[PDB]
Protein backbone atom coordinates (compact mmCIF):
# COMPACT_ATOMS: atom_id res chain seq x y z
CA UNK A 1 0.00 0.00 0.00
CA UNK A 2 2.74 2.76 1.13
CA UNK A 3 4.16 1.55 -2.61
CA UNK A 4 1.11 2.93 -4.29
CA UNK A 5 0.76 5.71 -2.71
CA UNK A 6 3.81 6.98 -3.25
CA UNK A 7 3.35 5.57 -7.15
CA UNK A 8 0.00 7.29 -7.66
CA UNK A 9 0.27 10.17 -5.32
CA UNK A 10 -3.13 12.23 -5.80
CA UNK A 11 -4.96 9.62 -8.00
CA UNK A 12 -4.62 7.07 -5.05
CA UNK A 13 -7.95 8.75 -3.20
CA UNK A 14 -9.91 7.20 -6.36
CA UNK A 15 -8.99 3.67 -5.08
CA UNK A 16 -8.73 4.31 -1.40
CA UNK A 17 -12.49 4.05 -0.49
CA UNK A 18 -12.03 0.18 -1.34
CA UNK A 19 -9.15 -0.34 0.93
CA UNK A 20 -11.06 1.17 3.81
CA UNK A 21 -13.15 -1.22 4.68
CA UNK A 22 -10.35 -3.58 5.38
CA UNK A 23 -8.60 -1.06 7.31
CA UNK A 24 -11.42 -0.34 9.34
CA UNK A 25 -11.52 -4.11 10.12
CA UNK A 26 -7.59 -3.73 11.42
CA UNK A 27 -7.88 -1.90 14.28
CA UNK A 28 -11.25 -3.34 15.40
CA UNK A 29 -9.78 -7.11 16.34
CA UNK A 30 -5.96 -6.69 16.15
CA UNK A 31 -4.20 -9.57 17.53
CA UNK A 32 -0.55 -8.65 16.35
CA UNK A 33 2.22 -8.95 19.42
CA UNK A 34 1.87 -5.08 20.65
CA UNK A 35 -0.13 -4.58 17.75
CA UNK A 36 2.91 -3.86 15.48
CA UNK A 37 0.63 -4.26 12.30
CA UNK A 38 -1.29 -1.49 13.73
CA UNK A 39 1.54 0.55 13.80
CA UNK A 40 2.61 -0.24 10.40
CA UNK A 41 -0.62 0.82 9.29
CA UNK A 42 -0.18 4.14 10.63
CA UNK A 43 2.68 4.68 9.11
CA UNK A 44 1.30 4.27 5.78
CA UNK A 45 -1.50 6.58 7.00
CA UNK A 46 1.15 9.46 7.44
CA UNK A 47 1.64 8.81 3.48
CA UNK A 48 -1.63 9.10 2.54
CA UNK A 49 -1.53 12.54 2.83
CA UNK A 50 -4.11 14.84 0.79
CA UNK A 51 -5.63 11.84 -0.10
CA UNK A 52 -7.38 11.58 2.80
CA UNK A 53 -9.53 14.69 2.36
CA UNK A 54 -12.25 13.02 1.64
CA UNK A 55 -12.09 10.12 4.04
CA UNK A 56 -10.69 11.68 7.12
CA UNK A 57 -13.98 11.44 8.68
CA UNK A 58 -13.97 7.13 8.22
CA UNK A 59 -10.65 7.04 9.13
CA UNK A 60 -9.98 9.26 12.15
CA UNK A 61 -12.37 7.86 15.06
CA UNK A 62 -9.99 4.43 15.00
CA UNK A 63 -7.18 6.40 15.25
CA UNK A 64 -8.66 7.68 18.15
CA UNK A 65 -9.94 4.99 19.56
CA UNK A 66 -6.27 3.52 19.54
CA UNK A 67 -4.59 5.92 21.42
CA UNK A 68 -7.05 6.91 24.32
CA UNK A 69 -7.34 3.15 25.21
CA UNK A 70 -5.61 2.72 28.03
CA UNK A 71 -5.47 -1.38 27.67
CA UNK A 72 -3.33 -0.88 24.70
CA UNK A 73 0.48 -0.76 24.69
CA UNK A 74 2.56 2.24 24.50
CA UNK A 75 4.38 2.11 21.61
CA UNK A 76 1.03 1.84 19.86
CA UNK A 77 -0.43 4.99 21.21
CA UNK A 78 3.08 6.74 20.24
CA UNK A 79 2.63 5.91 16.90
CA UNK A 80 -0.52 7.16 16.63
CA UNK A 81 0.17 10.24 18.57
CA UNK A 82 2.87 10.72 15.68
CA UNK A 83 0.28 10.15 12.80
CA UNK A 84 -2.15 12.95 14.02
CA UNK A 85 1.18 15.06 14.27
CA UNK A 86 1.92 14.57 10.88
CA UNK A 87 -1.53 14.91 9.30
CA UNK A 88 -2.21 18.00 11.08
CA UNK B 1 -10.13 37.27 6.49
CA UNK B 2 -6.93 35.71 6.22
CA UNK B 3 -4.42 38.11 5.10
CA UNK B 4 -3.45 40.87 7.00
CA UNK B 5 -5.03 44.44 6.09
CA UNK B 6 -1.46 46.00 4.76
CA UNK B 7 -0.42 43.13 2.70
CA UNK B 8 -4.47 42.75 0.90
CA UNK B 9 -4.29 46.48 -0.08
CA UNK B 10 -0.66 45.48 -1.60
CA UNK B 11 -2.10 43.07 -3.71
CA UNK B 12 -5.95 43.05 -4.19
CA UNK B 13 -6.20 46.65 -4.43
CA UNK B 14 -3.06 48.15 -6.13
CA UNK B 15 -3.71 47.01 -9.32
CA UNK B 16 -6.24 45.07 -10.78
CA UNK B 17 -4.36 42.62 -12.91
CA UNK B 18 -2.61 41.74 -10.20
CA UNK B 19 -5.46 41.16 -7.98
CA UNK B 20 -7.13 39.12 -10.20
CA UNK B 21 -4.14 36.76 -10.64
CA UNK B 22 -3.85 36.56 -6.78
CA UNK B 23 -7.50 36.27 -6.47
CA UNK B 24 -7.34 32.98 -9.14
CA UNK B 25 -4.48 32.26 -7.69
CA UNK B 26 -6.47 31.20 -4.47
CA UNK B 27 -8.40 28.62 -6.85
CA UNK B 28 -4.97 27.34 -8.16
CA UNK B 29 -3.95 26.66 -4.60
CA UNK B 30 -7.04 24.75 -4.35
CA UNK B 31 -7.17 22.42 -6.84
CA UNK B 32 -3.64 21.75 -7.13
CA UNK B 33 -3.24 20.51 -3.47
CA UNK B 34 -5.47 17.51 -4.37
CA UNK B 35 -2.80 16.26 -6.89
CA UNK B 36 0.05 16.81 -4.12
CA UNK B 37 0.92 20.15 -5.44
CA UNK B 38 1.99 23.41 -3.59
CA UNK B 39 1.93 26.71 -5.17
CA UNK B 40 4.28 29.21 -4.18
CA UNK B 41 4.17 32.89 -3.91
CA UNK B 42 6.92 35.60 -3.36
CA UNK B 43 5.16 37.11 -0.64
CA UNK B 44 4.12 34.12 1.59
CA UNK B 45 0.27 33.35 2.18
CA UNK B 46 -1.17 31.56 5.10
CA UNK B 47 -3.26 28.62 3.73
CA UNK B 48 -6.48 29.41 2.51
Amino acid sequence: IEQIVVALGGEFKLYLPQLIPHMLRVFMHDNSPGRIVSIKLLAAIQLFGANLDDYLHLLLPPIVKLFDAPEAPLPSRKAALETVDRLT
Amino acid sequence: NVLPRDLFQKLFRQDLLVASLFRNFLLAERIMRSYNCTPVSSPRLPPT
